[PDB]
C-alpha cells in the first residue's frame, strides 16, 4: 500500500513546494490551479496511510490470542482477505475527508457508499 | 487590440425575451422589426469606458467583539449642528424598558469584565468569550435561502453546531448551498478549518426570525443602507418604509 | 433575545455530553437514529456477556 | 431459529466458522429480551416526545401568525368600540357648545 | 457491569431528570402549543459515543 | 414526481407513459404532463371538466413561474416538441395542456 | 371519478355561514368573480390610471 | 427643471446625466500608437442607417408572419452572411482611405451595394419563406 | 335572496357600524368555555411576542437594536450601542403577522440544468457570463439612448440584457464576477465578438441537432 | 416559539406616549380624518390595550370617557 | 433530501463570503425585490402576492 | 459490488464529462442538459422519498411536505421529475391532508 | 424554410384517436426490443432495424 | 432508519387544536376579502372603515410632505389608493362575515376575569394541551 501511494504524496508535496516557491500556481484558482487538487492528491494519499498503520496491529493480535489460547485461529484465509478487501477500499474512499469541500454529489456518494 | 472597426453589423438576438411571446425586441420609429445593427466607431484612438458596476450589495461585516474603553452615552444632535439635542446613559430593564442609568455604566462594565461570578455549569447563553460578534446575520425562519459561499483568500468553514450544518467556504469555488431553518433561533458558530492567527476567535452569530420581525430588521437596518440616498431619515428609511412595503 | 422572544437556540451547559441544541430538525433526526440505533444491540450484547 | 433449519447441523457450523457458540447464543436469546425492554419502553417515551415538538412546530408555523393578526383585530376592536363612544360624546358637544365643559 | 447497568442506567437518570427535575424546562414560558419541547435525555452517556 | 400524484411513473399509467413518449428522456416536460394527466383525472370525457383542467393549467403555470395577465392567452402555437423545457410558464402551459390531452378517461 | 380531485384550483371562499350573501351569490350561475381564477397570480401588465378607470367604470352583473 | 425637482428626483437626474456622459470622459484619453482611420462621416452614416431601415421594413411583414424563431434566425443568419460581407469590404476599403473623398466613396459603394443587390437578395430569401 | 338585486350594494353606503345590535350574531358564533383564558393568553402572547421595542424614558418614545445575543442583553444592557427609533412594522399600522411561502420563480435563459450536477456554479457562472456578454455587446452602447438609462424615465424600457445579468449574478460570487467584468471590459474595449474568432464547429462531431434544416428537425405535435 | 413573559408594563411615561396617540387618534378619527394633519399611528393603538390596561379601563367607562373628552376639549380650547 | 439539490427553489439569496479572521454576508439587490414579492398565507391556507 | 457503483460513475460521470468541451451552436442546451440528467438524476440521490415514513414521523412527515413541495418547486428540474412524490398521505396516519387533491393552493399541500 | 398551417387545437375526439393510434404503437413493440419510452423511440427503433 | 428502526410510531398524539375565540370567523373574513381581491391590505383588520376612513373618500392614509411620493408601478403606495367602486361592491358582499367577525370580536372583549374562574390556573388541561 505505502508503494502505491507514495508516489502520490511526493507529487503533491513537490507540488505545493513548487507553489510556495516558483509561484507555479498549482492550487491558485485565478489562473488555472485548484486548492480540491491539492487535497484531492494528499488524501488519496491519506487514508491508506491510515489503513497501513492499523493492520500490523491485527496481526499482533492474531499471533497473541491463539498462542495463549493454544487452538487455532477462527480463520485466518478469511482474516487475510477481509485485510485485503479493506486495502482495496482504502483507495476508493479517499473523499470521506473531503465531504464539505463542494465535491460533486456522485463523487461524494460513491465515497459514502465505499465507505 | 487592433481597432473598433469603421462598421460593425450586429445581429440583434431573438427570443431573448418571452414576456408577452413576443421576440422581436426592437422596432424603428417606422414601426418596421429590426434584426441587424449598424456600430459606427467614431473616434479611433479614444479609449473604451470600464463597464460601470450595476452591483449593489447589503454588506454586514461579521467581526469579533471589541472591547469598550468607556460606555459612551446616547447623544442626539440638533437638526452637524454639534449642539446636543439630546444626551442620556439608557439600560435595559429586566421589564424591558430603556430606563435612566443612576449607576456609571463604565463602572458596570469594567466591574464585569475585571471579576464576573461564574459557575461549574454555566450555560452557554449566559458565558460567552469566543462567541460574541459585533453584527448579527438575520435571516427569516421557515423559508429557502440560497447561500453562496466562497473565501476571499484561503478555506475557512461557516460552521454552525445548532443547525448542525457547515460549508466549505473555498476560494473560487462559489459553492450554492441551501439553508432552511425551521425555527426561530440564535446560532453561535465558529470557523471550523484552520486559517491561521485568529482561527479560534471568528465567530457567527446567525438569527433566524419570523418574516415579520425579519422584514422589520430588512427595512430598519438592511434597506435603509443600499439605497444610495442621503443619510436624512425622511430621505432614506422613511422613504422605503412608506415606498417598498410586503 | 428579540424583545421576550429568546431566539437563543443551544442553552447547553457545562459537562455537556447530547448535542448543543435539539432545536433543529438535522440534529433531531440524528439524536432520534442513534439511540434507536442503540437499541438494536441487545442480541449481540448478550451473547459477548456469554462469552 | 438458527440451525435447526439445517439439516446437516455439522456442516453448518463449519461452513460457518468450524467454531461452536450456540449455548452462548441461546442464552443471549433469552437475555437479550429481559434486558431490550426497558430500553423501548423509554424511547417509546422520547418517541412521543419528538412527536409532540413536530406538532407544536406545524402549529406554531402555521397558527402563530393568524393569532397574532386576531390579537390585532382584538386591539382594533377595542379602539372601535372607544371611537364610537367618543364620537356619540363628540356629537353631543356639537349639541351643546360649552354646556358639557 | 456488562448487561444490567449499560441497559438500565441511561433510562433511570432519564426517568428521574423527568421526575425530579421536568427535564430541565425553562418554566417562563407563555404558551405550550406554540413552544419548543424540552426533550428528555436521549443521548446515552453509558455508550461510548 | 415530486408535484405528481403517483409515488411512481408506473403508477401513473397509460397517460404517464404517453407523457414519457412525448418528450426525450432528459425533459422536465414529462413531470409537467404527468401534472396535467393528473389535472386531466375525471374531467376529460365532460366539455366542462375539459376546459376546467385548461384552466387548471393555467393556475399552474401561473404559480410556478412569474407570470403577466394575459401573457398565456397570446401564445402564438400551442404544439409541443421533443426539446421543449419548462423555462417559461408558456412552455409549462403547453406541456400540461399536451398532458391533458393524452389523458384517457 | 374515484381519483379526480380539484389540486388547488378554484379555491375560492366557501360561505359555511348561513347568513352570507356571497353564498346566494355563488349559487347563481351568472355571478361574475372579480377576476378569473389563474389570473389572481398573474402580474397586472396595466398602469395605475388604466386600472383605476376601468374599476370606475364598471358595473354590477346583476 | 432642476429647481423643480426634490433631493432623490435631483439624484436620478444626475445619475442619468453621468451615465449619459460616459463618451465624453473617454475624449480626452487618447492612445499614440492606435493606428488612425478616417471615420464614416455623419451623412453617410445616416444614409446607410436609412438603407438598413429599408432592408428592414422589406423583411418586416415575412418576419412578423413568422411563428418560428428558428425560421426567423436561419434568415436572419443569410442576410447577416450576405451583409458582414459587404462590411468586410467596407471596413477594408474605409481603414485604407487617405481622406473623407475616399471614406465617402467606400460608404457610397456600401449603401448602392445594401440598396441594388441587398433588396434583391432579402426579397428572394423572403419569397423562399 | 327574494329581491332580484340581492348582494348589489346600496348607493351611498359607508360600511360604517355604529348604533349596530351585535346580538343579532349571537348565533353566528361559537366560542368555547375558556374564552376568556384564551384571549388573555392571546394578549400576553402578542405583547411579548411582537414587542421588539422598548419605551426609552429620555427620548419618552420607542426605540430598537439589531438583534444581539442574551449575553448581551443581560450583562451589557447598559453598554447598548446603535439605538435607532422604531419607525412600525408596516406604514399604515395595519398587521405583519403572515405566514409565508416560496414566491414563483423567475423566467430562466441560461438553464442552470446545463450543469446542476455540480454544486459549485464555476461553468454555470461562465457558461451564464458569457450569455450575458454577448447580449451586452449586441446593446451596451444604446442603454442611455434607448434603455432604462435615458434622462425621460417615463419612457424607461428595460434593458435587454436583465434577465441574464441577474442570472449570472445569481451563478457568480462576487470576485468571480469581478474576475468575468475584467474579461469583459477587455473584450468590450477590443470589440471583440466570439464569431469573429469561434473555428471550433468545424472540429466538432456532427449531431442530429446540427442538421442544415434546423427548423424543420422538430417535430411539433398537439 | 420560545416566547417568554412580562404583564402589561403600566410604565407611566409609556402610558403618557400612548395615552396622547390614542387622544390624537380619536380626534383625528372622529371626523373621518378630515384633518390637515394626521399624526395618529394606528400600529401603537394596539399596544395601548396591552400596555396600560388601567387606562384602557378608564377609556370603557363612560364617566371616565367623558371626564378624558371634557380635559381634552378645554385643553384644545 | 431536505437539505440539498434546493438552490433553485428558494425564497433568496445570501454571499457567505469568507475573509480571514471575520465574515462577510452580501445582499444582492434583487433579493430586495425578492423581499416584496414573499406571499402571504392569508385566511384559511390561501395565499397571495400584492 | 463496488466496481459495479465505479463502473456506474465511470459510465455517467467521466466519459459524458468527455462529451462536450467547447461552446455549441446548435441545441447547446439540450445537449448539456442530456450531459447533466445522466449524472445527476442518479436514484440514489433521489430514490429516499419514496420511503419516507421511516424516517419522518406524521407530524415531521406533514411539514417536511411542504417544504418538499417548495423544495422542489422547479420545474425545470429532471430529478425532481424522479423524486417520489410529496402529495401523498402519511401511511401510519396523516393529521393535516385528508384528501391529497384538496388544496387551497397548488403549489401547497393545504 | 416556410412554416405550415397550424392546426386547432384537438377536439377529445381526435385526442382519442390519436391515444387510440399509441397504444397500438405501444402495443406493436416486441418484448426483446428493448427501448424506453422516448420521443426518440420510434427513430431509434427504426434505426436498430436497418442496422440489423 | 429502516422498516421498523424507531421500533414504535407516535400515531396517538393528534394535530395541535386551535381553540383561539374568533379563528374560525376571522379566516372566513379573511377568505371573503381575498375574493374580492382589493390592492389594499388595510383590509384584512374587520375596523378598516373607522381605522383607515380615507379608503371610501379619496385614499391618503399617509402624509407625504416631507417624504417624497414617488410612484413607478401599481404595485407601489397600494395604501394610498381610494377603493374604486368595483371593489367596494366586493367588499360589500363580506358584511355579513365581518359583522359576525365583529360580534364576536366584541363578545371576547366584554368576557372580564372575575373571582369565580377557580380553575383559572389549571386551564391548559380544559385548553385541550395534555396531549
Ligand atoms: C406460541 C409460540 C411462540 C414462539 C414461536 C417460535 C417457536 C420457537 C421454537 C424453538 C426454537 O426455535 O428453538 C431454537 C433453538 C436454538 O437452536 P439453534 O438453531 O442452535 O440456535 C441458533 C444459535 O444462534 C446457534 O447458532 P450459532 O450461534 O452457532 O451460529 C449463528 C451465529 C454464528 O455466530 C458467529 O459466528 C459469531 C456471533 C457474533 C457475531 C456478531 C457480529 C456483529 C457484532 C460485532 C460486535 O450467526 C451469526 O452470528 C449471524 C449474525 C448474528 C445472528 C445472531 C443470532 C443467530 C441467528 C442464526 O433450537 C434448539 O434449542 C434445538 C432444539 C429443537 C428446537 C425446535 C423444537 C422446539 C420444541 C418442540 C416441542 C415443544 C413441546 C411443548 C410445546
Ligand atoms: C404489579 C405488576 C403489574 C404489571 C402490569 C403489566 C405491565 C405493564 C407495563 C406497561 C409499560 C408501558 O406500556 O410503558 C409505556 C410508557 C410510554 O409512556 P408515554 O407514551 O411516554 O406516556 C407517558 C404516560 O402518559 C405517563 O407515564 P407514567 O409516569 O404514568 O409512567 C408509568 C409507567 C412507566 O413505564 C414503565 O415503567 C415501563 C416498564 C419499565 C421496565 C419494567 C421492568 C423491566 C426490567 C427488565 C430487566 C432490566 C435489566 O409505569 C408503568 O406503566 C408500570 C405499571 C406497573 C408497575 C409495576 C410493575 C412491576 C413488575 C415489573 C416487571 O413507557 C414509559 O413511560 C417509559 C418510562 C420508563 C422508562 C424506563 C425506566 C427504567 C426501566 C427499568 C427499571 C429497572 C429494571 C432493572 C432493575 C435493576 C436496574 C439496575
Ligand atoms: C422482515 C425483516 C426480517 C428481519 C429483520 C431483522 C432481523 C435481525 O437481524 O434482527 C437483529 C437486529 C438486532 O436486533 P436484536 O437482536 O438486538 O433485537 C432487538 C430486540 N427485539 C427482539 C425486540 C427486536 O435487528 C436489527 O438490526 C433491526 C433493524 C431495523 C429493522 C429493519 C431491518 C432491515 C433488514 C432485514
Ligand atoms: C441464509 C441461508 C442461505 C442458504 C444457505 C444454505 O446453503 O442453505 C441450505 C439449507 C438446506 O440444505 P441442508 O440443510 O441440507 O444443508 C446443506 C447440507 N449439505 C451442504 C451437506 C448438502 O437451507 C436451509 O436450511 C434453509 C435456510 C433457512 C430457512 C429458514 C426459513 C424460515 C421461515
Ligand atoms: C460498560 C462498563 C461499565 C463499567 C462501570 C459500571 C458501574 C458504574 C458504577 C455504578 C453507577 C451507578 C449509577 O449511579 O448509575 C446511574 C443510574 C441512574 O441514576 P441517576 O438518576 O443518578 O442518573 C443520572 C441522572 N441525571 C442524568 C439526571 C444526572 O443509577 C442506577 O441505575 C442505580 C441502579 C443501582 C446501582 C447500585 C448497585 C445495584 C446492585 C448491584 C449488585 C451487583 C452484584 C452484587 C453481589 C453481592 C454479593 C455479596
Ligand atoms: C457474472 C454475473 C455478472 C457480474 C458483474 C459483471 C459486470 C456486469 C456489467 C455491469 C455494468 C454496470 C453498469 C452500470 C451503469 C449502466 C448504465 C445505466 O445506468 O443505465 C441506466 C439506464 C436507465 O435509463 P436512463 O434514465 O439513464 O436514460 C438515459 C439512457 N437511455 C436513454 C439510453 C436509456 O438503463 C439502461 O441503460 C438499460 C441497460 C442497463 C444494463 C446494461 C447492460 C448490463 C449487462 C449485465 C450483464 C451481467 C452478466
Ligand atoms: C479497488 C482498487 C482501485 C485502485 C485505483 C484507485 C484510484 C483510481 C483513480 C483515481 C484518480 C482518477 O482517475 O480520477 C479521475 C480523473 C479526474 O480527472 P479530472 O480532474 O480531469 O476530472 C474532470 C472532472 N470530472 C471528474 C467531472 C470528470 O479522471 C480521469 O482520469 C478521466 C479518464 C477518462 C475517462 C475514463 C476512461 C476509463
Ligand atoms: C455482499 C455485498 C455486501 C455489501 C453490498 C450490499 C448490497 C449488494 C447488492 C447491490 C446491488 C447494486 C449494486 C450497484 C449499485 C449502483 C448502481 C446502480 O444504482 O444501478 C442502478 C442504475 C439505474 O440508473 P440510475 O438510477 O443510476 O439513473 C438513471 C436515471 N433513472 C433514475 C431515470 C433510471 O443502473 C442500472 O440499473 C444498470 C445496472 C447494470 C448492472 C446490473 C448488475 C449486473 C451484475
Ligand atoms: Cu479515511
Ligand atoms: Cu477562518
Ligand atoms: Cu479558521
Ligand atoms: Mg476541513
Amino acid at each position: 500500500m505505502l508503494a502505491t501511494i507514495t508516489p502520490v504524496l511526493g507529487a503533491a508535496v513537490i507540488m505545493m513546494a513548487f507553489d510556495r516557491h516558483w509561484q507555479t500556481t498549482f492550487f491558485e484558482y485565478a489562473y488555472g490551479g485548484d486548492p480540491i487538487l491539492s487535497q484531492h492528491l494528499f488524501w488519496f494519499f491519506g487514508h491508506p496511510e491510515v489503513y497501513v498503520l492499523i493492520i500490523p496491529t491485527f496481526g499482533f493480535i492474531n499471533m497473541i490470542v491463539p498462542h495463549n489460547n493454544t487452538r487455532r485461529v477462527a480463520s485466518k484465509h478469511h482474516m487475510i482477505w477481509a485485510i485485503y478487501v479493506m486495502a482495496y477500499m482504502g483507495y476508493l474512499v479517499w473523499g470521506h475527508h473531503m465531504y464539505l469541500v463542494g465535491l460533486d454529489h456522485r463523487s461524494r456518494t460513491m465515497y459514502s457508499t465505499i465507505t | 487590440p487592433g481597432e473598433v472597426l469603421p462598421l460593425r453589423i450586429i445581429k440583434y438576438p431573438l427570443g431573448l425575451e418571452t414576456i408577452h411571446n413576443n421576440i422581436f425586441e426592437n422596432t424603428n420609429n417606422e414601426g418596421n422589426v429590426e434584426l441587424f445593427r449598424l456600430r459606427f466607431n467614431s473616434n479611433s484612438s479614444k479609449m473604451q469606458h470600464k463597464l460601470v458596476q450595476d452591483t449593489i450589495y447589503l454588506t454586514l461585516k461579521q467581526k469579533r467583539y471589541n472591547r469598550k474603553k468607556v460606555v459612551a452615552p446616547q447623544i442626539k444632535y440638533y437638526k452637524k449642528t454639534d449642539l446636543v439635542k439630546y444626551t442620556g446613559k439608557p439600560y435595559l430593564s429586566n421589564d424591558k424598558l430603556l430606563k435612566q442609568s443612576i449607576y456609571d455604566q463604565t463602572t458596570q462594565y469594567k466591574l464585569i469584565k475585571k471579576n464576573k461570578k461564574r459557575g461549574e455549569l454555566i450555560p452557554v447563553t449566559l458565558a460567552r468569550r469566543i462567541l460574541r460578534t459585533k453584527k448579527t446575520l438575520v435571516l427569516p425562519a421557515h423559508v429557502n435561502i440560497t447561500l453562496i459561499t466562497n473565501s476571499y483568500d484561503i478555506v475557512h468553514s461557516w460552521f454552525i453546531p445548532g443547525l448542525g450544518i457547515k460549508l466549505d467556504c473555498v476560494p473560487g469555488r462559489s459553492t450554492h448551498h441551501t439553508f432552511f431553518i425551521d425555527n426561530v433561533g440564535f446560532y453561535y458558530g465558529q470557523c471550523a478549518e484552520i486559517c491561521g492567527r485568529y482561527h479560534h476567535h471568528m465567530p457567527i452569530r446567525v438569527c433566524a426570525l419570523p418574516f415579520e420581525h425579519f422584514l422589520l430588521w430588512w427595512n430598519t437596518f438592511g434597506l435603509p443602507k443600499m439605497l444610495n440616498t442621503v443619510s436624512r431619515k425622511r430621505f432614506e428609511t422613511h422613504y422605503e418604509l412608506r415606498k417598498y412595503s410586503w | 433575545m428579540w424583545g421576550n422572544l429568546w431566539t437563543e437556540a443551544s442553552y447547553q451547559l457545562n459537562f455537556n455530553i447530547g448535542f448543543s441544541s435539539l432545536r433543529s430538525d438535522v440534529l433531531i433526526h440524528l439524536a432520534q437514529w442513534q439511540y434507536w440505533w442503540w437499541f438494536w444491540f441487545a442480541l449481540i450484547w448478550s451473547f459477548y456477556y456469554f462469552i | 431459529m438458527g440451525s435447526v433449519w439445517f439439516r446437516n447441523r455439522y456442516w453448518w457450523y463449519r461452513s460457518l466458522y468450524d467454531d461452536y457458540v450456540a449455548r452462548e447464543a441461546k442464552l443471549a436469546f433469552g437475555i437479550a429480551a429481559f434486558i431490550w425492554l426497558p430500553h423501548y419502553y423509554w424511547g417509546i417515551h422520547l418517541n412521543r416526545a419528538f412527536e409532540v415538538n413536530f406538532s407544536h412546530r406545524n402549529y406554531a408555523h402555521e397558527w402563530g401568525p393568524r393569532r397574532n393578526r386576531l390579537a390585532h383585530s382584538l386591539e382594533f376592536e377595542q379602539f372601535d368600540m372607544i371611537l364610537e363612544n367618543w364620537q356619540d360624546l363628540e356629537d353631543e358637544y356639537a349639541q351643546r357648545g360649552d354646556g358639557m365643559l | 457491569i456488562v448487561l444490567t447497568w449499560g441497559w438500565s442506567s441511561f433510562q433511570i437518570g432519564g426517568y428521574n431528570y423527568e421526575r425530579f427535575d421536568d427535564n430541565g424546562e425553562r418554566r417562563n414560558t407563555l404558551y405550550w402549543k406554540l413552544s419548543p419541547v424540552e426533550f428528555p435525555q436521549s443521548k446515552l452517556w453509558n455508550r461510548p459515543s | 414526481m415530486a408535484q405528481t400524484a403517483h409515488q411512481n411513473r408506473y403508477q401513473g399509467g397509460l397517460c404517464y407513459a404517453q407523457c414519457n413518449e412525448l418528450f426525450s428522456f432528459w425533459n422536465p416536460s414529462i413531470q409537467q404532463c404527468w401534472k396535467g394527466c393528473d389535472f386531466g383525472v375525471g374531467r376529460v370525457n365532460d366539455p366542462e371538466g375539459r376546459i376546467e383542467a385548461q384552466q387548471m393549467c393555467k393556475r399552474w403555470a401561473a404559480e410556478l413561474y412569474w407570470t403577466y395577465k394575459g401573457e398565456l392567452d397570446t401564445i402564438k402555437d400551442l404544439r409541443v416538441h421533443a426539446d421543449m423545457y419548462p423555462t417559461t410558464p408558456q412552455n409549462v402551459y403547453r406541456a400540461c395542456l399536451a398532458g391533458v390531452r393524452r389523458q384517457k378517461f | 371519478a374515484l381519483n379526480k380531485r380539484n389540486w388547488g384550483y378554484n379555491a375560492h371562499y366557501k360561505p359555511e355561514l348561513e347568513r352570507s350573501m356571497k353564498k346566494v351569490l355563488y349559487a347563481d350561475p351568472n355571478y361574475k368573480f372579480p377576476i378569473e381564477w389563474p389570473e389572481r397570480y398573474m402580474a397586472e401588465t396595466k398602469t395605475l390610471e388604466q386600472v383605476m378607470d376601468e374599476e370606475e367604470n364598471w358595473e354590477y352583473y346583476k | 427643471n432642476v429647481e423643480e425637482m426634490d433631493t432623490i428626483q435631483k439624484m436620478n437626474y444626475e445619475a442619468t446625466v453621468n451615465m449619459g456622459r460616459q463618451d465624453l470622459i473617454t475624449r480626452e484619453y487618447t492612445f499614440y500608437s492606435d493606428y488612425e482611420f478616417i471615420p464614416i462621416q455623419e451623412d453617410r452614416k445616416q444614409q446607410m442607417e436609412d438603407a438598413l431601415n429599408n432592408l428592414h421594413k422589406i423583411i418586416h411583414p415575412t418576419v412578423t408572419q413568422l411563428k418560428k424563431k428558428a425560421n426567423v434566425q436561419e434568415i436572419q443568419d443569410r442576410v447577416f452572411r450576405k451583409l458582414q460581407g459587404w462590411e468586410g469590404e467596407l471596413n477594408t476599403c474605409v481603414f485604407s482611405a487617405k481622406n473623407v473623398r475616399d471614406s465617402n466613396f467606400c460608404a457610397d459603394r456600401f449603401t448602392n451595394r445594401i440598396n441594388t443587390e441587398g433588396v434583391e437578395f432579402v426579397k428572394q430569401i423572403l419569397r423562399e419563406y | 335572496d327574494l329581491p332580484a338585486d340581492y348582494g348589489k350594494m346600496p348607493a351611498g353606503y359607508n360600511f360604517l357600524t355604529r348604533g349596530k345590535d351585535w346580538r343579532e350574531y349571537d348565533k353566528d358564533f361559537i366560542l368555547r368555555t375558556d374564552a376568556v383564558w384564551e384571549k388573555f393568553q392571546l394578549e400576553h402572547f402578542f405583547r411579548n411576542y411582537m414587542k421588539c421595542f422598548f419605551f426609552d424614558h429620555g427620548l419618552k418614545k420607542y426605540q430598537m437594536f439589531e438583534p444581539e445575543d442574551m449575553y448581551t442583553v443581560v450583562f451589557e444592557g447598559w453598554a447598548l450601542d446603535d439605538l435607532i427609533t422604531f419607525p412600525g412594522f408596516t406604514p399604515t399600522g395595519r398587521t405583519n403577522s403572515y405566514q409565508i411561502g416560496l414566491s414563483p420563480r423567475q423566467r430562466t435563459v441560461v438553464p442552470t440544468q446545463t450543469f446542476y450536477q455540480m454544486q459549485d456554479y464555476y461553468m454555470l457562472c461562465g457558461l451564464r457570463f458569457e450569455r450575458w456578454f454577448r447580449c451586452d455587446l449586441v446593446y451596451h452602447d444604446q442603454r442611455h439612448t434607448k434603455f432604462d438609462q435615458v434622462k425621460n424615465q417615463k419612457n424607461y424600457k428595460t434593458y435587454p440584457c436583465y434577465r441574464e445579468y441577474y442570472e449570472a449574478q445569481y451563478a457568480c460570487q462576487d470576485d468571480m464576477f469581478d474576475f468575468l467584468m475584467e474579461l469583459a471590459y477587455a473584450r468590450r474595449a477590443a470589440d471583440n465578438f466570439e464569431s469573429d474568432f469561434a473555428s471550433h464547429e468545424l472540429t466538432t462531431l456532427p449531431t442530429f441537432y446540427d442538421t442544415p434544416k434546423a427548423a424543420e428537425r422538430k417535430t411539433y405535435t398537439y | 416559539m420560545e416566547v417568554k413573559y412580562r404583564g402589561p408594563s403600566d410604565d407611566k411615561l409609556e402610558c403618557e406616549f400612548l395615552e396622547n396617540n390614542l387622544l390624537s387618534c380619536l380626534r383625528e378619527k372622529s371626523v373621518q380624518d378630515n384633518v390637515a394633519k394626521m399624526t395618529c399611528r394606528p400600529e401603537f393603538l394596539v399596544w395601548f390595550f396591552l400596555e396600560c390596561p388601567t387606562k384602557a379601563a378608564v377609556y370603557h367607562d363612560p364617566k371616565g370617557l367623558r371626564n378624558i373628552f371634557i380635559q381634552d376639549k378645554i385643553k384644545q380650547k | 433530501r431536505l437539505i440539498e439539490w434546493q438552490n433553485e427553489s428558494s425564497l433568496f439569496t445570501v454571499r457567505v463570503r469568507a475573509r480571514q479572521w471575520y465574515w462577510i454576508y452580501k445582499f444582492e439587490l434583487k433579493n430586495f425585490t425578492d423581499i416584496l414579492s414573499t406571499p402571504k398565507n392569508i385566511g384559511n391556507n390561501r395565499w397571495q402576492i400584492n | 459490488v463496488c466496481g459495479i457503483y465505479v463502473i456506474h460513475v465511470i459510465y455517467n460521470y467521466m466519459i459524458p464529462y468527455y462529451w462536450v468541451s467547447t461552446p455549441l451552436k446548435n441545441d447547446e442546451f439540450t445537449r448539456l442538459r442530456m450531459k447533466d440528467y445522466i449524472a445527476s438524476t442518479v436514484l440514489e440521490e433521489v430514490y429516499g422519498i419514496s420511503y419516507a415514513e421511516w424516517g419522518w414521523l406524521p407530524h415531521d412527515f406533514a411539514y417536511n411536505r411542504m417544504r418538499g413541495l417548495a423544495g422542489y418547486m422547479h420545474p425545470d428540474d429532471p430529478r425532481a421529475m424522479c423524486t417520489s412524490t410529496f402529495h401523498r398521505k402519511h401511511k401510519y396516519i396523516e393529521h393535516e391532508v385528508e384528501k391529497v387533491g384538496d388544496y387551497h393552493h397548488m403549489t401547497y399541500p393545504k | 424554410g416556410f412554416e405550415t398551417v397550424v392546426p386547432a387545437p384537438p377536439t377529445r375526439d381526435d385526442e382519442l384517436r390519436m391515444i387510440k393510434a399509441t397504444e397500438e404503437q405501444f402495443l406493436q413493440q416486441p418484448r426483446y426490443k428493448l427501448y424506453m419510452n422516448e420521443a426518440h423511440r420510434i427513430a431509434k427503433m427504426n434505426h436498430g432495424d436497418r442496422h440489423n | 432508519m429502516a422498516l421498523f428502526f424507531m421500533a414504535n410510531t407516535a400515531i396517538s398524539v393528534p394535530s395541535v387544536l386551535d381553540t383561539s375565540p374568533c379563528m374560525k370567523q376571522m379566516l372566513a373574513y379573511e377568505d371573503c376579502v381575498l375574493d374580492a381581491n382589493v390592492p389594499q391590505q388595510e383590509v384584512i383588520h374587520p375596523q378598516w372603515p373607522t381605522i383607515w376612513p380615507r379608503l371610501l373618500t379619496d385614499g391618503k392614509l399617509l402624509e407625504f410632505d416631507k417624504v417624497p411620493f414617488h410612484p413607478e408601478n401599481i404595485y407601489n403606495y397600494t395604501y394610498m389608493r381610494p377603493l374604486t367602486k368595483k371593489n367596494k361592491q366586493y367588499l360589500y358582499e363580506c358584511e355579513e362575515e365581518r359583522f359576525v367577525f365583529k360580534a364576536c370580536l366584541r363578545k371576547v372583549i366584554s368576557l372580564k376575569k372575575t373571582d369565580k374562574h377557580t380553575s383559572w390556573d389549571t386551564a391548559e388541561v380544559a385548553n385541550l394541551q395534555l396531549t
